[PDB]
């Protein structure tokens, strides 16, 4: 079906800035497009309907323009409540698609993550499972990539990660990634490595340990 | 003033049928051209359109979910119901219903269609978790180690959410990061809580974990191993 | 297909 692509997917800014988010459709949707702002924990809120009409009760700093395949939302003077995720929605064709969203967060200096790797506890091992956790602490911007390697084999499909919300004092994020293996598989290898790529790191940093080394 | 609110079960098991109700006030589903739609949002993901129904009773569904969705209205009760069959874990999401305006009329004559291009009022959303797990308390394991040191606790295999974690009975707050839990393929949640301290403080560190649902409290003191 | 109120 019809594709709606938002740009950028993520954007950093400060109070008082002017930002503009754009949304492009794969086929023309005339003026049937709406913009929403969604704050964490709340439902999306309508800002602009029919590509450019200002929704009632919505502050005038919000503006929408465009028609056909290209639309833009601009917030002229960013206020603290605007740090949020914005979505565009097309209503010309069924299904009524939403774009992928664009996250707007507090800008600050790039900060590389402090990385730490934790081996599984002997207590967990006795239960038959092995969790290897990697921590990326206080970094910025949000995008980071974690790659697990076991005896140099690239791992895939056996890890999960979660990211904290932007810290209200730091403006940094932290990320936890868990590699999970059976105790048996765990025992069949030695070098457990967490490789981290991030904008603040000149090149990838790797933190690792050799299993059983005492 | 238009308001909508979603209701239904917070927890549902795979293969089961999920029935969600949207009760609203401020408009009638008998008003001209009005619509009520459903949109969902898996945790951390984008909004996904599901279906919509209009007062003249036309219905439309997401093509990807068409076979599992039924939307219906009960005009006299001011409710719209969405029934999803055969749910699976990927259906865990926050589900929202929303109002869609019909064209503006002048002396009962449609003169403006621009107002239909948006879903203008939304309900708070209802969180639905799809898992076959029964209530279960977490196993708590230690996570042990600019020149900052890190340690923590891995709160593993519990259900359902939430769990609370604090450090040193609430006295340790700076440098603490408790991550949002991930729902494992097993249907149980898992989360880590860590804390960073000056590589010298290694002071004592104990995480206090509490999963109300299963009556499971645990205090786990964590230290820099090696006996 | 085209939306209900379609253009």
């Amino acid at each position: 079906a019809l594709q709606l692509t938002q740009s950028p997917s993520s954007l950093s800014a400060s109070v008082g800035d002017r930002i503009t988010i754009t949304c492009r459709a794969s086929q023309g949707v005339t003026s049937a497009l709406a913009w929403y702002r969604q704050k964490p924990g709340s439902p999306p809120q309508l800002l602009i309907y029919d590509a450019s009409s200002l929704e009632s009760g919505v502050p005038s700093r919000f503006s929408g323009s465009g028609s056909g395949t290209e639309f833009t939302l601009t917030i002229s003077t960013l206020r603290p409540e605007d740090f949020a995720t914005y979505y565009c929605q097309q209503l010309h064709f069924y299904p009524h698609t939403f774009g992928g969203g664009t996250r707007v967060d507090v800008r600050r200096t790039v900060a590389a993550p402090s990385v730490f790797i934790f081996p599984p506890s002997d207590e967990q091992l006795k239960s038959g499972t092995a969790s290897v956790v990697c921590l990326l602490n206080n970094f910025y911007p949000r995008e980071a990539k974690v790659q697990w390697k076991v005896d140099n084999a690239l791992q895939s499909g056996n890890s999960q990660e979660s990211v904290t919300e932007q810290d209200s004092k730091d403006s940094t994020y932290s990320l936890s990634s868990t590699l999970t293996l059976s105790k048996a598989d765990y025992e069949k290898h030695k070098v457990y490595e967490c490789e981290v790529t991030h904008q603040g790191l000149s090149s990838p940093v790797t933190k690792s340990f050799n299993r059983g080394e005492c | 003033r238009i308001t909508l609110k979603e209701s239904g079960p917070p927890l549902v098991k795979p293969t089961q049928t999920l029935t969600l109700t949207c009760s609203f006030s401020g408009f009638s589903l008998s008003d001209f051209g009005v619509g009520v739609g459903w949109i969902r949002q898996p945790p951390g993901k984008a909004l996904e359109w599901l279906a919509i129904i209009y007062s003249d009773d036309d219905k439309r569904y997401s093509p990807s979910l068409n076979t599992r969705l039924t939307i219906t209205k009960d005009t006299s009760k001011n409710q719209v119901v969405l029934v999803m069959t055969r749910v699976s874990p990927v259906d865990t999401a926050t589900y929202f219903c929303a109002h869609r305006r019909g064209p503006t009329t002048l002396f009962g004559v449609p003169i403006a269609r621009g107002p239909v291009n948006a879903m203008d009022v939304w309900g708070q959303g209802i969180t639905v978790t799809i898992s076959s797990t029964s209530t279960k308390g977490p196993s708590v394991f230690p996570l042990a180690p600019g020149a900052a040191a890190a340690l923590g606790c891995l709160v593993k295999d519990y259900f359902p959410e939430p769990v609370t974690v604090s450090w040193n009975s609430g006295a340790l707050t700076s440098g603490v990061h408790t991550f949002p839990a991930v729902l494992q393929s097993s249907g149980l949640y898992s989360l880590s809580s860590v804390v960073t301290v000056p590589s010298s403080s290694l002071q004592t560190y104990t995480c206090n974990v509490n999963h109300k649902p299963s009556n499971t409290k645990v205090d786990k003191r964590v230290e820099p191993k090696s006996c | 297909e085209l939306e209900k109120w379609a253009s």
